[PDB]
DNA sequence: ATCAATATCCACCTGCAGATTCTACCAAAAGTGTATTTGGAAACTGCTCCATCAAAAGGCATGTTCAGCGGAATTCCGCTGAACATGCCTTTTGATGGAGCAGTTTCCAAATACACTTTTGGTAGAATCTGCAGGTGGATATTGAT
DNA sequence: ATCAATATCCACCTGCAGATTCTACCAAAAGTGTATTTGGAAACTGCTCCATCAAAAGGCATGTTCAGCGGAATTCCGCTGAACATGCCTTTTGATGGAGCAGTTTCCAAATACACTTTTGGTAGAATCTGCAGGTGGATATTGAT
């Protein structure tokens, strides 16, 4: 497991940005989107994390993204969470 | 055992659009509406009672509750649907 | 004799008697009076019921007959109350309201 | 042998990815990168597969955003084109 | 006749009010804007001189950091000037306008 | 007719001044009755919510306790007057 | 009439073990303690919603702790973890 | 012979009193024997970081007696604080001073 | 580069608003000893679902060419905001009745607590059903060269 | 404006996965029904502190002038959108073994529940102390004109 960053692909982001309403996309956007991405998932993950631990617990759970995404202010609808 | 509001979402979904359905995740979505809107309004009326020195929450703590979370026309509806269904069960 | 429920005592179709007791469970105060469950359960019925109202037009209007997330998404974000009801909530698999801003239209 | 003009499938995808809901992600790629920061942070961790499905349902609803905001900034320099100094910008007055 | 350019001033009044924390509003006025902003929400209502202070303190709070932010984005189109397109796209990215 | 209505109260000599401190250096006309709108919305938004919390406890009276209470919902959190 | 509780007395006690000739004023004694019972409500909120999420009646220094790493940055939760980690042990050794 | 829970757990904050205030907040059935150490050691030491820190900038301004300036100094200087108290107003604080660098006269 | 007008500093000074030390009375804490109750861990283990290996194939990623067009550098004109001195109308400050925030006291409607009795919302496993995804095709735009 | 190459709208249509539909079990819910405890509304009242009014206080509104900047126009180079060829790796369909979560039961360390004794933090009023904010002075850096 090393180098996963890539698997956010040009296109992916092209069509992300297109549902976001962008036509036109400079060369230099993709590494600085894949950035963004690393911290956005860094935070939610260590949340996530810390309740699956103080579970005792060995599996990451939907609750635990959903408890997560809830402290950081982007509560999500549709798993339990 | 697991709860869910599905049931009671259903029967609202029917009364409003007799012929409509909704899927599973869609429902999903629903209970998660409920629950949260929920956890809003009792923590809002929790704070509520305890910055006054109460210790019971009541119809009314519900009420400001309601107030201070929703906005203009919404509140205005769901105060009266509040207030209504009060009176309507102190009644028997 | 005859055993109404709390429910039908108030004239609700959402459950009386368990928003009481995740009232009592959720510790929200010592004591919880029987109108703040009543009360409580109007508001989330008619909150549901506005929205349903409004998601099963969207669905309507695309033609389908079953309410899907979009469907929940587009009568959220057109509605401008329950757009800040829930303006930093995500709705799963609920797309965006399409919308292109003028200067990138062509001529 | 026709040739589309520059922009013209740019706003042909915009109407087509603002009318539909599907994931944009791979969903695979997309997993690998999850459970490698995951482990950066602690080892010997499992994931149901719908806690996955939830952070990605997050992570993408989050961008999307962030590229309304973005290409906001770029218009308001007077561009059609998005760069970094926009999503920059948008960052900055979001608070992150 | 002696006589500073452009700017030259403005800059020394930067310098000046990032250095104290005085209130900048005069307070009467405030006092009134809030006292009748409130009458549309209940009638004969009285305040402590503490609540309008600490609205005076928040308020301006506010408008301080909207001006930064207002700054960043008049910067951004190139500009040395604050203007209405500028304040508009700041509270519309903070989430205020959508 | 006298000579200003209440929200004309908040002077351009004054809005500068916040500006200044947010280190603005050069401003257009315009933005003065724009930052007067943006202050009007941010006070009915705040006194709303203080004044629900006035009625509330059955007072006549608005409490710093009130405001920093209605601040703190806001997400504008205030150290100070309580809290 | 009644009684007005504040951390005044406490946060004065640490800021001479801090700064022995340093002194405080009024209005910034106020703002520490809006800090105080800031920090508090924060920490004693999550410690709430953790142990209802894991269906728990208690909330034990447990639930403190991983309030703590979920409220306070980095460093500052490092140290945090680790004077209440001390407090405990040595109130229980004795 | 009487000793303080603050003593035992040598502290300077109010053992006893963060835990009626635990228990009182309604945050739990029950509070553990701990927990109210734990929190207290927790509060005072983060009171000791930003005391710290605003003596500095006392000292800093020629000043011995720490006032609202001296604490929004501390906070917004350091990193970790300014992230913990980052939607936090501190009444008369001002801001850090700062002016964009294209502002600044044509040297 | 040369003054000349001002702004900014610094070292020192002193009055007073706000910080401090002091005694006392005391209800509300907070600590202590005893008795009873229970939340939740250790232990055993049924059972869901997570990781994983397998294989086939096409959706979709990657790498390239080519030229249209846009970022951004530069020049520029009038328009508009910064500076400034000029004149007073509004804010600020210190002083005074009374309107309400509270402290206290009373007493009942309403909320626990506990024992039964009764209705019911989940769900384990079915079999039957129906809306729509996705393939097809042909009528209708929408685009771009000329 | 006419025309050719594409994309797009769209109603008809069949396979299938996902939704509606019982049958039966049920313990956890919810409700009915005495008995016990009490929260806080309500009435009365005392003491702040808030609204108001006078007057000593110190900003703000107003018109003139011009320098500098918003934004329109022009220009060019290079980079990013289309279109296309090639093939790989995601995705989809399955089955498998097991780790790890989640149900159930036994039991004790820790927590609740008074009841009693001691102590302590907040309050009120009185008196004395002191850190620093402006106010002065004279030195010097800053700015703008020549």
């Amino acid at each position: 497991l090393r180098d996963n960053i890539q698997g956010i692909t040009k296109p992916a982001i092209r069509r992300l940005a297109r549902r976001g309403g962008v036509k036109r996309i400079s060369g230099l956007i993709y590494e600085e989107t894949r950035g963004v991405l690393k911290v956005f998932l860094e935070n939610v993950i260590r949340d996530a994390v810390t309740y699956t631990e103080h579970a005792k617990r060995k599996t990451v759970t939907a609750m635990d993204v959903v408890y997560a995404l809830k402290r950081q202010g982007r509560t999500l609808y549709g798993f339990g969470g | 055992r697991k709860e869910s509001y599905a049931i009671y979402v259903y029967k609202v979904l029917k009364q409003v659009h007799p012929d409509t359905g909704i899927s599973s995740k869609a429902m999903s979505i629903m209970n998660s509406f409920v629950n949260d809107v929920f956890e809003r309004i009792a923590g809002e009326a929790s704070r509520l009672a305890h910055y006054n020195k109460r210790s019971t929450i009541t119809s009314r703590e519900i009420q400001t509750a309601v107030r201070l979370l929703l906005p203009g026309e919404l509140a205005k509806h769901a105060v009266s649907e509040g207030t209504k269904a009060v009176t309507k069960y102190t009644s028997a | 004799a005859k055993a109404k429920t709390r429910s039908s005592r108030a004239g609700l179709q959402f459950p009386v008697g368990r928003v009481h007791r995740l009232l009592r469970k959720g510790n929200y105060a010592e004591r919880v009076g029987a109108g703040a469950p009543v009360y409580l359960a109007a508001v989330l019925e008619y909150l549901t019921a506005e929205i349903l109202e409004l998601a099963g037009n969207a669905a309507r209007d695309n033609k389908k007959t079953r309410i899907i997330p979009r469907h929940l998404q587009l009568a959220v974000r057109n509605d401008e109350e329950l757009n800040k009801l829930l303006g930093r909530v995500t709705i799963a698999q609920g797309g965006v309201l399409p919308n292109i801003q003028s200067v990138l239209l062509p001529k | 042998p026709h040739r589309y003009r520059p922009g013209t499938v740019a706003l042909r995808e915009i109407r087509r990815y603002q009318k539909s809901t599907e994931l944009l992600i791979r969903k695979l790629p997309f997993q690998r990168l999850v459970r490698e920061i995951a482990q950066d942070f602690k080892t010997d961790l499992r994931f149901q597969s719908s806690a996955v499905m939830a952070l990605q349902e997050a992570s993408e609803a989050y961008l999307v955003a962030l590229f309304e905001d973005t290409n906001l900034c770029a218009i308001h320099a007077k561009a059609v084109t998005i760069m970094p100094k926009d999503i920059q910008l948008a960052r900055r007055i979001r608070g992150e």
